[PDB]
RNA sequence: AACUUGAGUGCAGAAGAGGAAAGUGGAAUUCCAUGUGUAGCGGUGAAAUGCGCAGAGAUAUGGAGGAACACCAGUGGCGAAGGCGACUUUCUGGUCUGUAACUGACGCUGAUGUGCGAAAGCGUGGGGAUCAAACAGGAUUAGAUACCCUGGUAGUCCACGCCGUAAACGAUGAGUGCUAAGUGUUAGGGGGGCCCCUUAGUGCUGCAGCUAACGCAUUAAGCACUCCGCCUGGGGAGUA
């Protein structure tokens, strides 16, 4: 394309998937923390989600991408330091919305540890 | 800080007034806590009512 | 509702019947029958072709429209009366103009309400119109396959099939079992769930009893002798020693999908069960 | 449970004198309405505990106000459990 | 003596000759039973706050009626609910 | 025989997730079908089982089904208690305020009795999304039939019945009256947005007084009167 794809970025306390698709909802490339060789522990850190982010978004270059949605969804440690590693790499971020499933109850949350 | 509802001597909310129910609603259309907006607790009650049944009838979002 | 004998005899111990409430007419009319007389399982050479079938209490045939077909003539429920050839019960309709005609008895159809056939019919309990005009979600009992032919699908008791959206001259419907299907759109339904709810929940009790609506013993295969089954034999009693439980007829019977493949209802069949 | 409009006819009916309302003759009457209104209310509302708990306490209050006016005399008693069928 | 008022919308893409076939219909029942409907106003087309069946804007229009019988509003509701041209109703005791 | 203050009724008002039935919604979870998509996903303290490469996760659209109702939401409200939170309608219970129109003690408590009574559990018939006793594994430990992880059955949901137990607790029976205050909040009333007075709830400090102490203190565990239930060292034993 020429611009607009929008940026998934699922940020956890563990991996930060992050996937680029356009703005129809069409995965053009994804790179997520485990698939660069990081380790747990390693794979939900600030400096894995710069790289994780990154590498797709070059990826994304090659379709010709300059403009990027980033819908992040979950609360993970490697969120700011994935939007920044957009604008490192040049994509021209224009909104930072946050999508993180808000249920009006109606399931039963999975019991906590102990 | 002042009701609104008895300030001014609103004695019946209504779900059809949409421009007046739009101040209580933020930015999601989540019901202002009654500490934020000042409502008596009477008047936060037929407020929620009033909301409710607007975001049924659609002329007030669920979430934004 | 179901009543519970008191055990006085030990034949009659778990029995329970029905209480024949909802009845309201308890004889037949003289022009809508016709005579039934038993086959028990012989065809037309005269060889016991389908088993555990044979002598039974006399019946006679009650003719029921199942084509409902008398489009804007208004009929009214005269009396709701007990039929022996099926497990729901029928309904004397007398039509506005004069003529008379029986049909299946919805659940809470009542003496004296109104039924109309035709596709200008409302959507309440009794009346019959096509599928186009039946909206999407409504229970259907009573309904075609093909244009004209007459309900065949959901007519026992306690049969409902639901409208659950549309194609273009086919509109889906999930019949009892569990199927999603779908039916021709110019074929007719009748709105809501058939009666005699609870004939599913009897129990007969006497051997006589089950001896009475035509059924005959059926033999347990693992007793037959080896000549006359393939579970037979064995001195002693014996396990099924073979690698799957099997048929009189010699063909697998604890799995074995016998639908015929290639046939032209494939093409019409979303999701199965049963 | 009876409108007030209902409510005035027995009012009306059983009252012993002009301008009475709390007479054991018209209290005793507007519970014996009331009373039968929640009994044809649980008949479909079988389940209702909590309505039925409130007719019980209409039931004996009405009950105690029969034991009063027994107790001062008996003519009134006879004339008010025919007329509203109580047995 | 009971007040309901009655707020229905109609889906924006019916055919303009049709929509005073349904609203004159549907007003139809309202009146029905001991029902004397003393409103019956337009409110035209407006932004639904969110889709509704895939439909983004509708018509509303508001009869407010007033009977001691309550089976005009019921026979309302049970048509309301078959009927395809209207996607939302609600009715409100007031008093 | 007489009387209204007790108790009830009448009239004018008030608030409420009080109960039952039937409908209508939005968010979310799961599953299914496709489009894009590529080598991981998920999880821990680290793992691994596990799901994937037969295309998973992610992303977009649509559909099916079940369950619960974010924000409002609070020492907030209602109910005898258990308990009761999406909205609408229909039946229906209780409570509070004011008035003083009516009856003139019609009241309290209450053995036996008769009903209601959280969860879990049982029967019948449905339903089954999520979470899950138990069960399977994968780990930690010296061992781990446990805490951690991965799944997972009954159950969790509905309709009828049955069960009748909970730290069912304010660990505080019900009714009535009296006895310093201060300051809140909920629902009303009357006077001169504010002030004063007042009724009924719900809170926090705090006098007298009580207590072994902790503490209670006008919502007593103080001062009095009526009625019921219960106790007489710990085990054995809530067992015969």
């Amino acid at each position: 394309n020429i611009e607009n794809g929008v940026a998934h970025i699922r940020s956890t306390f563990n991996n930060t998937i992050v996937t680029i698709t356009d703005e129809f909802g069409n995965a053009l490339s994804w790179s997520s923390a485990g698939a660069l060789g990081f380790k747990g522990s390693k794979k939900s850190t600030p400096f894995a989600a710069q790289m994780a982010s990154e590498t797709a978004s070059k990826s994304a270059m090659e379709h010709g991408l300059k403009t990027v949605e980033v819908t992040v969804k979950g609360p993970g440690p490697g969120r700011e330091s994935a939007i920044r590693a957009l604008q490192s790499a040049g994509l021209e971020v224009t909104a930072i919305r946050d999508v993180t499933p808000v249920p009006h109850n109606g399931c039963r949350p999975p019991k906590r540890r102990r | 800080k002042v009701c609104y509802f008895t300030a001014n001597g609103i004695t019946h909310i209504d779900y059809k007034d949409t421009e007046l129910l739009k101040r209580f609603i933020s930015e999601r259309g989540k019901i202002l806590p009654r500490r934020v907006t000042g409502t008596s607790a009477k008047y936060q009650r037929m407020l929620t009512t009033a909301i409710k049944r607007s975001r049924h009838m659609a002329l007030l979002p669920y979430v934004k | 509702a179901i009543k519970k004998y008191k055990p006085i005899t030990n034949g009659r111990r778990n029995m329970t019947s029905l209480d024949f409430a909802e009845i309201t007419k308890t004889t037949p009319e003289k022009s809508l029958l016709k005579p039934l007389p038993k086959k028990a399982g012989r065809n037309n050479q005269g060889k016991l072709t389908v088993r555990h079938h044979g002598g039974g209490h006399k019946r006679q045939y009650r003719v029921i429209d199942f084509k409902r077909n008398k489009d804007g003539i208004n009929a009214k429920v005269d009396s709701i009366q007990y039929d022996p050839n099926r497990s729901a019960n029928i309904a004397l309709v007398v039509y506005a103009d004069g003529e008379k005609r029986y049909i299946i008895a919805p659940k809470g159809l009542e003496v004296g309400q109104i039924v109309e056939s035709g596709a200008e019919a409302d959507i309440k309990v009794g009346n019959a119109l096509p599928l186009q005009n039946i909206p999407v979600g409504t229970v259907v009992h009573n309904i075609e396959l093909k244009p004209g032919k007459g309900g065949q699908i959901a007519r026992s008791a306690g049969a409902s099939a639901q409208v659950l959206g549309k194609e273009g001259k086919y509109v889906l419907i999930r019949l009892r079992s569990g199927e999603v299907r779908m039916i021709l759109s110019t074929c007719r339904a009748t709105i809501g769930q058939v009666g005699n709810l609870q004939h599913e929940l009897v129990n007969v009790g006497k051997a006589g009893r089950s001896r009475w609506k035509g059924i005959r013993p059926t033999v347990r295969g693992s007793v037959m002798n080896p000549n006359d089954h393939p579970h037979g034999g064995g001195e002693g009693r014996a396990p099924i020693g073979r690698p799957s439980p099997m048929s009189p007829w010699g063909k697998p019977t604890l799995g074995k999908k016998t639908r015929r493949g290639k046939k032209s209802s494939d093409k019409l069949i979303v999701r199965g069960r049963k | 449970a009876i409108s007030q409009e209902r409510k005035n006819e027995i009012i009306k009916e059983y009252r012993v004198h002009e301008t009475d309302t709390g007479s054991p003759e018209v209290q005793i009457a507007v519970l014996t309405a009331e009373i039968n209104a929640v009994n044809e209310h649980l008949r479909t509302h079988k389940k209702d505990h909590h309505s039925r708990r409130g007719l019980l306490k209409m039931v004996g209050r009405r009950r105690h106000l029969l034991n009063y006016l027994r107790s001062k005399d008996i003519q009134r008693y006879r004339e008010l459990i025919k007329s509203l069928g109580i047995r | 003596m009971r007040t309901y008022e009655v707020m229905y919308i109609v889906r924006p893409n019916i055919e303009e000759d049709a929509k005073k076939a349904l609203v004159e219909r549907f007003n139809g029942i309202l009146a029905t039973e001991g029902a004397e409907v003393l409103e019956a106003k337009d409110w035209g087309k407006r932004r639904l706050a969110y889709e509704i069946n895939d439909f983004k804007d509708g018509f509303y229009n508001i009869v407010r009626v007033k009977s001691d019988n309550n089976k005009a509003t019921d026979e309302f509701q049970r048509l309301a609910k078959i009927s395809d041209d209207i996607i939302r109703y609600m009715v409100i005791r007031e008093d």
